[PDB]
């Protein structure tokens, strides 16, 4: 298949966006 | 293939979207921390110029004052 490493690429991606904006877009306001 | 992520892409946009929000009141709040920096200033009336660095001023509370100018001003 071709297709199956590209939805593994995007689940990754989106487990790291997730916990980053968290890190910074949510400590900012509580700081 | 045909489909791909196209119907998961659903998903992740209503994700984002909620979450963008959020980041949005940060930049408000910020506004409000540039201005708790900004103190007040006495208010009083010119009375007369002594010199061009100096100045009679009555404070609208209290005593006169000879105080000076801002350049710019």
């Amino acid at each position: 298949r071709t297709r199956l490493l590209d939805s593994e690429i995007k689940i990754m991606k989106s487990e790291v966006l997730r916990v980053t904006h968290e890190l910074q877009a949510m400590k900012d306001k509580i700081k | 293939k045909l489909l791909e992520h196209k119907e998961i892409d659903g998903r992740l946009k209503e994700l984002r979207e909620q979450l963008k929000e959020l980041t949005k009141q940060y930049e408000k709040s910020e506004n409000d921390l540039k201005a708790l920096q900004s103190v007040g200033q006495i208010v009083g009336e010119v009375l007369k110029q002594l010199t061009e660095e100096k100045f009679i001023v009555k404070a609208t509370n209290g005593p006169r004052y000879v105080v000076g100018c801002r350049r710019q001003l």
